[PDB]
């Protein structure tokens, strides 16, 4: 949550729109969506069947960490 | 009768009569007095 | 009847079945180098070194990153030998494991009918130390054969 | 004894007591064993006397309209086929002096009165002739049988005081009755197939035997 | 010797048992010492067999309990038919059901909520369904509201039956246990007079109102201008205009002149292109070829009569040299077994609601149900989740047998013991198959994932890579898109349109079905789906084979069915029951299904659903991009979460903003689950301890000394609020996107 | 009528009854009759409905063969 906080409100102040984040982070569907979803598309990107950039570590460590998040369960 | 009322005193049958009540009151409230934010009577 | 208890003990963890039992079967089981324990473990590592080896080298020159190169015949050949270079390698600290140096054989020394048998060599340090090296050796050379085979001799193949 | 399709199983329990007894029972319905609800036999005899009388009333009525407008004993537009009297209001209305549901609500209350009182002597036998009802229930009292309860109001002429009599009665009403509900049953499957009416179709077989057969009238109307 | 044996007046109808909570068992009824009794009084109310010891009982309890089912499910069927006559816009949609969003809810004025009215269509605003019920009511000719209420008041009615039925045959006439074991008589009159006849009658029904109905309504004509379905019954010429047949009357099913009635009784296939479903002739000789089946079916087995057939020599008369004795005994074990009967019958209709959801999703049966792709995609979803569960409740209660009702002093069988014998080679080899399915099924999208990472797209294995290639399910494809050809030559079309072929039907510009391709990505999914299957049958099987004894707990079945754990002994046995197994199998159930559903939406998303230009040309709705997308887990996330999430997380302030606020809240309910999953009971009623001195403090502490919930309860609730949560993240998320697009 | 499918029908039904009369075709039981061999109501009614779904289907198949 702090990480989160933290994140969000630093990435929409480095933005210039500080507005996002003062309208958006009053309500849980706003994190979810102006943050987790919105942020996370050149992640996801990092490799596709298009081809692949710098940010496919990235995107191969999320799906890594993601698995091994499921794997404790 | 006298088990019927105490059927009817048991906890699941009262908590849904009462919170039913409460329910309807508080719904009947929002309708004639929606949209509260403060509280502007004083 | 087809399913018996296991040599006719039921209160042995197994069963009976024409799978397990079967003439056909023991006498195919009973001829692979493994169970036979009255042959030198140096010549039955080498045949099963020899089959691996041979077997080990079409996945990796088939399906390596340079399959579709003109490396594909030595470096994934190369790569069956390494397999090998560790296979006998763990073969080796599993003998290290096991087995010690004054400790005789540990194999079983009775058969179904119950009659005395010599124990089988494998299971001792000389004896899996043998067949170690003989695997070794077999598997380099069933590597060293199967690339003369498709890529020195150039023997016509399908190639999967 | 005549057995009709008698059973091993029917013959031990209806040992001819009962009136119109053949041993005709391949179901097994009236078993004495593990008896309950409406599967009673006393309660299926009772059933089978009720609607025996019903249906020997019904298959004459279902028939006299007809029969009288082909004679023309009285008007033609009261001899309607007993599908076409309202009954069936698709099938044909007439227009009697109040509203079909008016009629039934009158039918409902009159036969709500007359048979939950036959229902209440079922239940308690005799039970009828203990409430005050406008001085008729000295009638009501009943004999023990709910079938057949006489006294002077349904046996007035005193019909079968011996008992060899009375049995010989009881064993002509039950196949009367019997005959009578084959003929509804009748009528109701020639309405389904023909839809003329009965007489009519009996009319139709008389004229003509081989044209007008249950054969020659698969095709339906 | 089967009679109706019933016994009058077993129960006394009073409220004393209502005053008196827990009278069904003994350690109960002594009244609440902890609160753990409140849980226990919900956890062994419907365990009948652990009332009581007598079958009777038991039996006539589910007699009235199956009876007390059927009158609520008539009731909901009311509430159905009632909420389609008033409030809802069937009317409406009878003229353009293409263009008008089915719609039978509407929500009240208050807190703002009338948001939720969207505009459906057809001057109608209100909750946009797809139970598809609209599509039943088009296919049974219903075209009036009036239709609908009389319908809801017959099943109101019928509610009301069941319910005085209940009462009447375990209060007033209550079966005897022989009525319950004559088996014979009731699957001869459940094959002849339950199934047999209802087909008869709905083909008949078909046939008679139906056809001529969906005709008129096929035909442009309006639908309140369409006779009623009683004057095509009257005038038989109104029937023969559309089929002359009819002229014929019932003369040439009497003659076997059957070929007449070849213009309502037709196998042509495929489907209707006005509609877009199944033709209604195929479906009525379908129902009646099933009814005759059916009929000449349920006059097999023995009775009262000499004829027939004894289940008892059946069974015996089937013995092999491998299974020794064979089938003798299981005649005894399912007619003294309810929880034998109740895992057989969960099994079968579970595995029938699959294939139910497949063939439904393959030819779609009423009227204009392709082309509503949310009806399509809800029925799928929906009846995989039902088949799931009913396939696991089959293990649960054949547990329950093993552990109860299983005895081999009496009532003994060769194959169950021959069965229990070799469990561990029949566990050790699934442990194997599934540990291969595994590897050889989701390493491979760690390989595809690792290669088009690595930037190797040519090492994946894709379609423009190493290819692997559903060689069987292509042929099959092939074989039934030619079956019309040679060797079903009386069929005009093939049975779907899902193999193969020119054919495409598109019902107003949207693509209701086409030949689905495979390739090598359908290949991956289905052997994930392979391997998904055996690990729950692994799971759920070893408990079903383990419940009574293993190596570890000798005497597990002296433990009982449903038991936390025999103490932390043995290096710990934890979960060691079969109702953990159960609890266990849940999840995996529930991880192959959403996996199904995942690959359904996306492939008919992908390669099916679409529209239809006016030139010719089809474009779907996701751009045929599961061929090299679906491949890798990235793609996955990517192409299928994030990029049609976009339609649950945009929904605010629209009228689809109740499926956004249900997303977050079955993400928080699964997120709650993990709470009782992880823990444990003890820190809780440490904790508790803790809090009940702060009400003791205060004098406020109650009697019912507050307890932690029981290790296979915690268990429970965590499994059951991650279901909950973990599903209604799928019923959202899918509803909100096939409506926005659909 | 006496064409193809009434001699088909009856001799399929005559046979079937015949069969279960006088060939080997036929603890719950206790139906009664007059003829001699204990043919009740119930094995005519099962030999003639079998030998009309045998009839049904010979016609039906015979027509659609030639
Ligand atoms: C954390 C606690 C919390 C709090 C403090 C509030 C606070 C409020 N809510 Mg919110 N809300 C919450 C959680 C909370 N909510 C949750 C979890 C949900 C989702 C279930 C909602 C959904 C919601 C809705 C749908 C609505 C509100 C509204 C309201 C307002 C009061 C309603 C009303 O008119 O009362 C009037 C006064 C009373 C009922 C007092 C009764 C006292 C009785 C009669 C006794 C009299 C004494 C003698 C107020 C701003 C309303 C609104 O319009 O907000 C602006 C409204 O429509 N809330
Ligand atoms: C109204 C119904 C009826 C009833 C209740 C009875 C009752 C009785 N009969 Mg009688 N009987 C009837 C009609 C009926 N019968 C008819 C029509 C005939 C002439 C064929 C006979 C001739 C007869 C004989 C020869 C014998 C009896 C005997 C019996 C007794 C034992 C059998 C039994 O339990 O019946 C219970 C029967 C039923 C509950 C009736 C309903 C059964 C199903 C529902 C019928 C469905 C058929 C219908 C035609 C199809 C519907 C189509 C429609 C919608 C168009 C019992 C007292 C035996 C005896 O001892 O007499 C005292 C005996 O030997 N009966
Ligand atoms: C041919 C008549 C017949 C019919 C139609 C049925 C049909 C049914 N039985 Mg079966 N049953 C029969 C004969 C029949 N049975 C016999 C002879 C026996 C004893 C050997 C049994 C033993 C039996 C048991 C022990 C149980 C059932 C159950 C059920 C129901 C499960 C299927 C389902 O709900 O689908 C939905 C089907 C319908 C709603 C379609 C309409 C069917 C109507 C409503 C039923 C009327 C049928 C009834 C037998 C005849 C009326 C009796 C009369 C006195 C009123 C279903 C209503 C189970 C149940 O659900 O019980 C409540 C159950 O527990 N049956
Ligand atoms: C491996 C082969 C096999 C298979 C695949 C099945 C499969 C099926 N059987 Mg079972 N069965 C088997 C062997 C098998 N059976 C044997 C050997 C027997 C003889 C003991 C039975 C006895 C049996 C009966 C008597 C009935 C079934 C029925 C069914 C179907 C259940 C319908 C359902 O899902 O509920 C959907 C709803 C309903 C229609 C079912 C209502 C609930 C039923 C009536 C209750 C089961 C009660 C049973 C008699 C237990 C009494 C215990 C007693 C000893 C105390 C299911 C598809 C039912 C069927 O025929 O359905 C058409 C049914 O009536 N089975
Ligand atoms: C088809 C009908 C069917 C029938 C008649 C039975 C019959 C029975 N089951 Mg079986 N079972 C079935 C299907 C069925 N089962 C399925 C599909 C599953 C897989 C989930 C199981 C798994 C299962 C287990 C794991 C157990 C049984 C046991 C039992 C027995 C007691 C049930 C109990 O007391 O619960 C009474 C009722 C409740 C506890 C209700 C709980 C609430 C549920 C879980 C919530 C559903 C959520 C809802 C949709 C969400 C709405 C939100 C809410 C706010 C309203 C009884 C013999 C028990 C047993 O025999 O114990 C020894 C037991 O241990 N069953
Ligand atoms: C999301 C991650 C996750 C993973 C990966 C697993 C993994 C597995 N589960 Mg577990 N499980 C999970 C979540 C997970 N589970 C959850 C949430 C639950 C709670 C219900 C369970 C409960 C559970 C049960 C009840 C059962 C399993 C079983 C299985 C095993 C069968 C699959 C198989 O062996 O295929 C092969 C292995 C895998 C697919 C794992 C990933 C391996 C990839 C493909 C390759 C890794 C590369 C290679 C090893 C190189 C290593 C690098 C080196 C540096 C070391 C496997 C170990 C079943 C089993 O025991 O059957 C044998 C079983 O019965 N699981
Ligand atoms: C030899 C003298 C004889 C006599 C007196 C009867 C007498 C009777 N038979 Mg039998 N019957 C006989 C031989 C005889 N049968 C032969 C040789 C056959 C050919 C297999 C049959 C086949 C037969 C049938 C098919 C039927 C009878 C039936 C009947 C009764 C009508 C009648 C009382 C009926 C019945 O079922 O009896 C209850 C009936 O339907 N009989
Ligand atoms: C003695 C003369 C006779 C003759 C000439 C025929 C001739 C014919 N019958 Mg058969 N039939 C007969 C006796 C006869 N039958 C009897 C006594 C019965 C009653 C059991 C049947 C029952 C029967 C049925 C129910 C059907 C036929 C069919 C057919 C026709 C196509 C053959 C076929 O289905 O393809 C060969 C088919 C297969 C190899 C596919 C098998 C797939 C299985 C059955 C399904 C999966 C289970 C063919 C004209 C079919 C038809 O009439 O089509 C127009 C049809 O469906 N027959
Ligand atoms: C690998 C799975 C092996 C299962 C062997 C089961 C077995 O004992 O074999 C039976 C079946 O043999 C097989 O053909 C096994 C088939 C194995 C594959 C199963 C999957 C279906 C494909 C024997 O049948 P029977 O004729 O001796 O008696 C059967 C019954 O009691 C009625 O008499
Ligand atoms: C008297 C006698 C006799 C004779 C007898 C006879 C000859 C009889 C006959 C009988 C008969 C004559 C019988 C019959 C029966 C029949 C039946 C019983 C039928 C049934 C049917 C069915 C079941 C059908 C079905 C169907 C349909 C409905 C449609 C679809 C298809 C099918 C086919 C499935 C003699 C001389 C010997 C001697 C003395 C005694
Ligand atoms: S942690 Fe809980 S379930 Fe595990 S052994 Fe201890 S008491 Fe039993």
């Amino acid at each position: 949550w702090v990480t989160f906080y933290w994140h969000w409100k630093h990435i929409t102040l480095w933005q210039g729109n500080v507005s996002q984040f003062n309208e958006s982070s009053t309500y849980l569907m706003g994190w979810l969506r102006d943050y987790l979803w919105l942020n996370s598309s050149q992640l996801i990107n990092g490799y596709n069947p298009f081809g692949m950039n710098s940010l496919s570590v990235w995107a191969w460590m999320f799906l890594f960490g993601h698995l091994v998040w499921a794997t404790g369960f | 009768m006298r088990d019927f009322k105490t059927y009817l005193s048991v906890a699941p049958v009262l908590s849904t009569l009462w919170f039913g009540s409460l329910a309807g009151l508080l719904i009947e409230i929002n309708r004639f007095f929606p949209d509260a934010l403060t509280f502007p009577f004083f | 009847q087809v399913i018996q208890p296991l040599n006719g003990d039921p209160f042995i963890g197994g069963l009976e079945t024409p799978v397990t039992s079967s003439p056909l079967i023991a006498w195919y089981l009973s001829n692979l180098p493994a169970y036979r324990t009255a042959v030198n473990p140096l010549l039955r590592g080498v045949e099963v070194g020899l089959a691996h080896g041979f077997l080990l080298v079409g996945p990796f020159v088939k399906a390596g990153p340079l399959r579709n190169t003109e490396y594909a015949g030595a470096a994934g050949s190369l790569a069956a030998a390494g397999l090998v270079v560790i296979l006998s390698m763990c073969l080796t600290m599993y003998g290290i494991a096991s087995f010690k140096e004054g400790e005789p054989s540990i194999a079983p020394a009775l058969t179904l009918t119950g009659r005395k048998k010599q124990p089988d060599q494998l299971q001792s340090a000389d004896g899996w130390a043998k067949f170690t090296g003989g695997f070794f050796f077999g598997g380099v050379s069933g590597v060293t054969w199967a690339c003369f085979l498709m890529y020195v001799l150039d023997l016509p193949y399908y190639f999967k | 004894r005549p057995l009709w399709f008698a059973s091993k199983q029917s013959l031990s329990y209806l040992d001819g007591s009962l009136p119109g007894d053949f041993g005709f029972d391949p179901l097994g319905l009236s078993d004495p064993e593990g008896t309950g609800g409406f599967i009673e036999p006393r309660w299926l005899a009772y059933g089978e006397i009720i609607n025996g009388r019903y249906a020997m009333l019904g298959a004459v009525g279902a028939i006299a309209p007809e029969i009288l407008g082909k004679a023309g004993l009285i008007p033609q537009e009261t001899a309607l086929p007993w599908f076409q009297t309202g009954v069936i209001p698709p099938a044909g209305t007439y227009n009697y002096w109040a509203d079909p549901f008016t009629l039934f609500v009158f039918e409902m209350a009159l036969m709500g009165f007359a048979e939950h009182r036959r229902l209440q002597d079922w239940y308690n036998p005799g039970s009828m002739g203990k409430q005050y009802f406008l001085g008729l229930e000295k009638g009501f009292a009943g004999s023990g049988e709910p079938a057949y309860p006489g006294g002077p109001i349904f046996n007035p002429l005193g019909f079968g005081k011996d008992e060899k009599s009375l049995k010989e009665l009881k064993l002509k009403e039950v196949k009367n009755g019997r005959l009578a509900m084959l003929a509804i049953l009748g009528y109701f499957i020639q309405g389904l197939v023909t839809g003329v009416g009965p007489y009519q179709n009996l009319l139709d077989h008389l004229a003509d035997p081989v044209n007008n057969n249950i054969l020659t009238s698969l095709k339906f109307h | 010797e089967v009679k109706i044996l019933v016994d009058r007046d077993p129960v006394k109808t009073s409220f004393e048992a209502w005053a008196k909570p827990g009278h069904f068992s003994r350690t109960i009824a002594k009244g609440p010492e902890t609160t753990t009794w409140i849980w226990n009084l919900h956890a062994d109310a419907h365990d009948f067999d652990s009332h009581t010891s007598d079958l009777e009982e038991i039996s006539r309890k589910i007699f009235s309990a199956h009876f007390g089912q059927l009158s609520i499910i008539f009731l909901w069927l009311s509430g159905m038919y009632f909420h389609g006559a008033r409030f809802s816009n069937y009317e409406a949609w009878l003229s353009d059901p293409t263009h008008i969003g089915p719609s039978a809810q509407v929500v009240w004025p208050i807190v703002g909520q009338e948001i939720l009215n969207g505009d459906v269509g057809g001057g109608f605003r209100g909750i946009q369904i797809t139970s598809g019920f609209f599509q039943i009511w088009r296919a049974s000719g219903i075209t009036s509201e009036l239709q609908l209420y009389c319908t809801a008041i017959g099943a109101l009615v019928f509610a009301a039956l069941m319910l005085f039925a209940g009462w009447f045959h375990y209060h007033k006439a209550a079966p005897k246990l022989a009525w319950f074991q004559d088996v014979e008589s009731m699957l001869n009159h459940h094959l002849a007079g339950l199934l047999g006849l209802g087909s008869l009658s709905w083909a008949g029904h078909q046939i008679h109102v139906s056809l001529p109905i969906n005709q008129f309504l096929n035909a442009g004509v309006d639908p309140k201008e369409i006779p009623l379905p009683h004057e095509l019954i009257l005038n038989r010429d109104l029937l023969a205009q559309l089929y002359p047949s009819f002229a014929e009357g019932a003369t040439p099913f009497f003659t076997l002149n059957w070929s007449k009635y070849a213009d309502f009784l037709t196998f042509r296939g495929g489907l209707d292109p006005v509609t877009g479903g199944l033709w209604l002739t195929d479906t009525a000789h379908h129902h009646l070829a099933i009814a005759i089946l059916f009929l000449i079916a349920g006059h097999m087995y023995r009775t009262n009569w000499g004829i027939g057939h004894g289940l008892k020599d059946i069974l015996e008369a089937h013995k092999g040299p491998f299974t020794g004795q064979g089938h003798k005994g299981l005649y005894e074990i399912l007619t003294t077994s309810w929880h034998a009967q109740l895992a057989l019958n969960l099994a079968m209709l579970g595995s029938l609601t699959i294939v139910v959801a497949h063939h439904m999703y393959a030819m779609p049966p009423y009227p204009y149900l392709a082309t509503d792709y949310g009806t399509q995609l809800s029925l799928f979803t929906h009846h995989m989740w039902i088949g799931g569960f009913l396939i696991v409740g089959a293990a649960a209660h054949a547990a329950i047998f093993m552990v109860r009702d299983y005895d081999p002093t009496t009532r003994y069988n060769d194959l169950l013991d021959r069965v229990l014998r070799h469990r561990d080679a029949i566990i050790s080899h699934l442990n194997w198959a599934c540990i291969f399915l595994g590897f050889h099924s989701f390493g491979l999208y760690i390989h595809n994932d690792t290669m088009s990472a690595l930037g190797r797209p040519q090492d994946m294995f894709s379609d423009t890579a190493i290819q692997l290639q559903p060689v069987f399910a292509q042929w099959i494809q092939n074989t039934h898109a030619l079956a019309p050809s040679a060797t079903a030559p009386g069929a005009t079309a093939s049975t779907s349109l899902t193999w193969g072929g020119s054919d495409l039907v598109a019902v107003g510009g949207k693509v209701a079905l086409l030949p689905i391709p495979l390739g090598t990505a359908d290949f991956l999914v289905h052997h994930i789906h392979a391997f998904t299957i055996h690990v729950t049958v692994l799971i759920l099987l070893k408990g079903v084979l383990f419940a009574r004894s293993s190596r570890l707990i000798p005497d597990k079945a002296n433990l009982g069915f449903r038991f936390p754990c025999d103490g932390p002994g043995r290096g710990g046995t934890c979960q060691v029951s079969a109702w953990d197994h159960v609890f266990l199998g849940l999840f995996w159930m529930y991880n192959s299904i959403s996996v199904v559903i995942f690959h359904f939406s996306w492939k008919m998303q992908s390669d099916v659903w679409g529209s239809i230009s006016d030139q010719g040309v089809v474009t779907h709705i996701t751009g045929g991009n599961f061929a090299q997308s679906s491949i890798t887990i990235n793609g996955w996330l990517r192409d299928f979460l994030w990029a049609q999430a976009s339609q649950v997380i945009q929904s605010y302030g629209s009228s689809l903003s109740a499926y956004g606020l249900f997303f977050l809240g079955a993400h928080f309910v699964w997120a709650f689950s993990l709470m009782f999953l992880f823990s444990g009971r003890g820190y809780w009623q440490e904790l508790i301890e803790s809090i009940v001195w702060a009400h003791n403090k205060l004098k406020v502490a109650p009697a019912t000394q507050p307890r932690a919930l029981s290790i296979v309860q915690g268990r429970a609730v965590g499994v059951t609020h991650y279901l909950l949560g973990g599903i209604a993240t799928t019923w959202a998320f899918f509803l909100a996107r096939i409506i926005a697009v659909g | 009528i006496g064409s193809s499918t009434n001699l088909i029908m009856v001799t399929s039904t005559t046979l079937m009854l015949f069969a279960g009369r006088f060939g080997l075709a036929p603890r719950d039981s206790g139906l009664q009759t007059g003829d001699p061999a204990g043919f009740t109501l119930a094995d005519t009614l099962a030999c003639g409905s079998f030998g009309h779904i045998i009839g049904v289907g010979v016609v039906l198949g015979l027509k659609n063969i030639g």
